[PDB]
RNA sequence: AGGACCGAACCGACUAAUGUUGAAAAAUUAGCGGAUGACUUGUGGCUGGGGGUGAAAGGCCAAUCAAACCGGGAGAUAGCU
RNA sequence: GCUCGCCGGAAGACCAAGGGUUCCUGUCCAACGUUAAUCGGGGCAGGGUGAGUCGACCCCUAAGGCGAGGCCGAAAGGCGUAGUCGAUGGGAAACAGGUUAAUAUUCCUGUACUUGGUGUUACUGCGAAGGGGGGACGGAGAAGGCUAUGUUGGCCGGGCGACGGUUGUCCCGGUUUAAGCGUGUAGGCUGGUUUUCCAGGCAAAUCCGGAAAAUCAAGGCUGAGGCGUGAUGACGAGGCACUACGGUGCUGAAGCAACAAAUGCCCUGCUUCCAGGAAAAGCCUCUAAGCAUCAGGUAACAUCAAAUCGUACCCCAAACCGACACAGGUGGUCAGGUAGAGAAUACCAAGGCGCUUGAGAGAACUCGGGUGAAGGAACUAGGCAAAAUGGUGCCGUAACUUCGGGAGAAGGCACGCUGAUAUGUAGGUGAGGUCCCUCGCGGAUGGAGCUGAAAUCAGUCGAAGAUACCAGCUGGCUGCAACUGUUUAUUAAAAACACAGCACUGUGCAAACACGAAAGUGGACGUAUACGGUGUGACGCCUGCCCGGUGCCGGAAGGUUAAUU
């Protein structure tokens, strides 16, 4: 649910809060948990890579099952559970042999619900099917890019894919994008969306808040001194010069895509 | 069990002070400067071969040596290591 | 006020040590040119 | 409940006077701001010089910064004093 | 030595870091010490640091480092697997009293505990680099139970007062005792126990996980404190005897209760929130290979061992960082009384100090303060500076508003002491006694003693009762920035930067992008409700026209056009 903030004081006036109550209180299932530090932002020769990334919380990474691989075995969803690592909440599920995993929670499944996987599995959220096996027209998430590799495609809180077509060795799929793309039939994917689809109306309502999240702030390039940047510079505000990146690059329309090893599974791009 | 070569080699000398000689009158206890190098263990066995007597327990400690000045230049006395050795009640050493 | 010389006997080790100077081509230069000049004190170490 | 309120420790540095061969190569005194947070602090670590790092002041990078310090090319060159 | 003054959440006490003999004793006063110096952190000599249980070392990992092979690179080298290092974190065990000039949880006395090796006896399925459990984890909040600690009474010892009074509802001092062992308490958590089966736990598993039955209603785990014991001991106000008057020798009474009470402990708890909160070993357990009446395991007993290195001293400082015996800087721990909301503030305790030039004088001027007739901003660029306000309770409080605010708006009244209500109230605490008891650190009733606000009435002193210290000036119109934050270390704190929010744009995952001759790494163990770039900057109402210029996007007929031939 959708919870406005009562304004008690000017931080807390803006802030919109996505409130679940099917969400396990307690703490996850340690057994599937590693540790996850942090980055920074810097990689292995220290620099930094990625600008605006420090600090927030700690967060445990909680091991989930993107294969869906264990056909033929019934599992029950024990709960729900939140996942600091992803925006989709996800399921800890018990299988009928006494093994436990976590999946991404669809949307509508609770905890009681059934799932199974493989080419017998029931046309139902959270099932997991070859695409051969899965009509067209279908909408599912979680979806293999090549057999066998593991969910790679609408992960994300609220996405999913539609099937729109099947030719042969291959199915196209529509993506949130918008883009047109042909996956081999034999990958998998799970039915249904992915759950959690209030996620995108959540208002953080202060600075401190996307702190927590661990982005540190942008400093817009018309702000500095040229010797920092292209925008840099001007006596008052001034820019006169084509928008681009801090390294020199045009970015505001120019297109970086270019891997020609993948343009033959695009049937369209996005537009 | 410790050689005797070793063992002739881990005394050095009886320590003299006031606080040695109390330590003798009222708590029996002996005070040795000994090798560097010496254990306790070595120590008590160098004792009891050597002085002919019996040794409850034996404390140890490394002395650092001063720093003095002779004339103008700098020099340093050397470390050395000190013996508390308690004799059992009536070995009267 | 708060002066640049803070003292740590580990970091003033770990930074210009004997074996610090030791792990590097040119760590093992400096060692050759203050031998080779013949100073008493080849490294921080003590 | 809260980047909520008043206010010590703690962190800061708005005003004024003193000091300016100082008690001090940036402080003292009286007042001043924050004070459960985008807070503050200890230990250890990583990022290196056209490079880092920067809630961006060309700020900071050992009392040094519109290109650090040390040695070297090196007795650079100086129609100038 | 006697007075006086100063700190006392420190200017006292204990550490880490850093220093390294500055520690203690004797001796010296040239230089050092902003003066003198018999003194010294100065010179000279001698002494001084005692550990199975404290700390390091050691075992275990984090960030990160190094990295056999490897991958990559003109060379140098870069990155990284197996590994191996790396604490600021996890991992056995000791307390009280005494003692030196100088160390002490280390020495002595008393009383404990831990780990390991041997050996004896009894029983016995033992075994890992493998499996499982545990270790093992956030913020905030509330309340209860306790203790440290303090106050009062009792008790014991001492006193009868330099000046009116002081045999008492009088004055001063003491009234201390650990770890361990036993007890398993307030309280917290969990249903037990037994069989059968199983696509799970890299193979096995009697272990964990799952399924199904039967059966039982209490079973288990965690736990401050109290009490007992430790302890017929130790310590003890003082008193007595010496003194080489420095300090030793001898002896020791009481040693209880109530009430108050932490920020410490139960608590790694409980409640609640979203931003969802290390790892690895020690520890427990299951088995594999294998051993298989052996080794090996468990329990009791005895014995041996527990090395090595640090331990002096300073440590908010004359011993560290600042060239100085320098108004500076420097992490952790302890936290008495009166008053007070308080770790603020004032005055004190324990404890520690008077800041290493003095003596006079009592000019101008400078500095830091006190008070000021009448006036009251007339001063000045500017109320700069100063003066003023200032507590608690109660009454009362406007525009405007995003309905929270504005608000402590503004403004006002009360406030001391004594007595009474009530020889100390409401409330808190709760002894004895009595009753019960699935019988104890138990339940009910009971109210002694103790503690103790607040209010009202009456009186009373002063110029003044929030008497000191401490402790908001208030209001009106307006520009800018929504707000809390950030910034030019050392002349700028702001209207500048950031911000939540908004939009454009790139990016289909071996993502764009960035670092890197490369291998790789970040982005992300993420996947378009995601990530990068750019601009704008809460919210409200909105965001018009121009594609000629410069850019970017799409187009692919034609013109022109490279290497090549
Ligand atoms: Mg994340
Ligand atoms: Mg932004
Ligand atoms: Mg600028
Ligand atoms: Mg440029
Ligand atoms: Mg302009
Ligand atoms: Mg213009
Ligand atoms: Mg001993
Ligand atoms: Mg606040
Ligand atoms: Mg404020
Ligand atoms: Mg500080
Ligand atoms: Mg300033
Ligand atoms: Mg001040
Ligand atoms: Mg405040
Ligand atoms: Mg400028
Ligand atoms: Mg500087
Ligand atoms: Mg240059
Ligand atoms: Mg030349
Ligand atoms: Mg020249
Ligand atoms: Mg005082
Ligand atoms: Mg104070
Ligand atoms: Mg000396
Ligand atoms: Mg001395
Ligand atoms: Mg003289
Ligand atoms: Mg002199
Ligand atoms: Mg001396
Ligand atoms: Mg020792
Ligand atoms: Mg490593
Ligand atoms: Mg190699
Ligand atoms: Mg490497
Ligand atoms: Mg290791
Ligand atoms: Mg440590
Ligand atoms: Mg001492
Ligand atoms: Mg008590
Ligand atoms: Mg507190
Ligand atoms: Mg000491
Ligand atoms: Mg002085
Ligand atoms: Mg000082
Ligand atoms: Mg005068
Ligand atoms: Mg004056
Ligand atoms: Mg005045
Ligand atoms: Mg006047
Ligand atoms: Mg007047
Ligand atoms: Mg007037
Ligand atoms: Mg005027
Ligand atoms: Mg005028
Ligand atoms: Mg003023
Ligand atoms: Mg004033
Ligand atoms: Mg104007
Ligand atoms: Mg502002
Ligand atoms: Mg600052
Ligand atoms: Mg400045
Ligand atoms: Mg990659
Ligand atoms: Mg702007």
């Amino acid at each position: 649910a959708v919870v406005k903030c009562k304004p008690t004081s000017p931080g807390r006036r803006h802030v919109v809060k996505v409130v679940n109550p099917e969400l396990h209180k307690g703490k996850p299932f340690a057994p599937l948990l590693e540790k996850n530090s942090k980055s920074g932002g810097r990689n292995n020769n220290g620099r930094i890579t990625t600008r605006h990334i420090g600090g927030g919380h700690k967060q445990a990474y909680r091991i989930v099952d993107f294969k869906r691989n264990k056909d033929g075995i019934p599992a029950v969803v024990e709960r729900l559970e939140y996942d600091p690592n992803r925006s989709a909440n996800i399921a800890l599920v018990l299988y009928k042999d006494g093994e436990r995993r976590y999946i991404l929670a669809p949307k509508g499944l609770k905890a009681g619900d059934q799932i199974q996987s493989g080419v017998d599995a029931a046309i139902k959220p959270g099932n997991t099917l070859p695409m051969r096996n899965i009509p067209v027209g279908s909408t599912v998430h979680n979806v293999e890019m090549k057999p066998g590799k593991g969910g790679q495609l609408a992960r994300s809180a609220g996405t999913y894919v539609q099937i729109v077509a099947r030719d042969g060795a291959y199915v196209t799929l529509r993506l949130r994008s918008g883009e047109m793309r042909k996956v081999e039939a034999d990958c998998r994917a799970t039915l249904g969306e992915v759950g959690n689809a209030e996620h995108m109306l959540r208002v953080l309502g202060k600075a401190g808040a996307a702190r927590w999240r661990g982005v540190r702030p942008t400093v817009r390039g018309t702000a500095m001194n040229p010797v920092d940047h292209p925008h840099g510079g001007g006596e008052g505000r001034n820019f006169g010069k084509h928008p681009v990146t801090p390294w020199g690059v045009q970015t505001k329309g120019k297109k970086t895509r270019s891997n020609k090893r993948t343009d033959k599974f695009i049937v369209r791009r996005r537009s | 069990m410790i050689r005797e070569e070793r063992l002739l080699k881990v005394l050095r000398a009886p320590h003299v002070s006031e606080k040695a000689s109390t330590a003798m009158e009222k708590s029996n206890t002996i005070v040795l400067k000994v090798a560097k190098d010496a254990t306790k263990a070595e120590i008590k066995a160098a004792v009891q071969k050597l002085f002919e007597v019996e040794v409850e327990v034996v404390n140890t400690l490394v002395v650092k040596g001063k720093v003095k000045r002779h004339g103008q230049r700098i020099g340093r006395r050397s470390d050395w290591k000190k013996a508390y050795v308690t004799l059992k009640e009536g070995q009267n050493l | 006020m708060k002066r640049t010389f803070q003292p740590s006997v580990l970091k003033r080790n770990r930074s210009h040590g004997f074996r610090a100077r030791m792990a590097t081509k040119n760590g093992r230069q400096v060692l050759a040119r203050r031998r080779a000049k013949g100073r008493a004190r080849l490294t921080v170490s003590k």
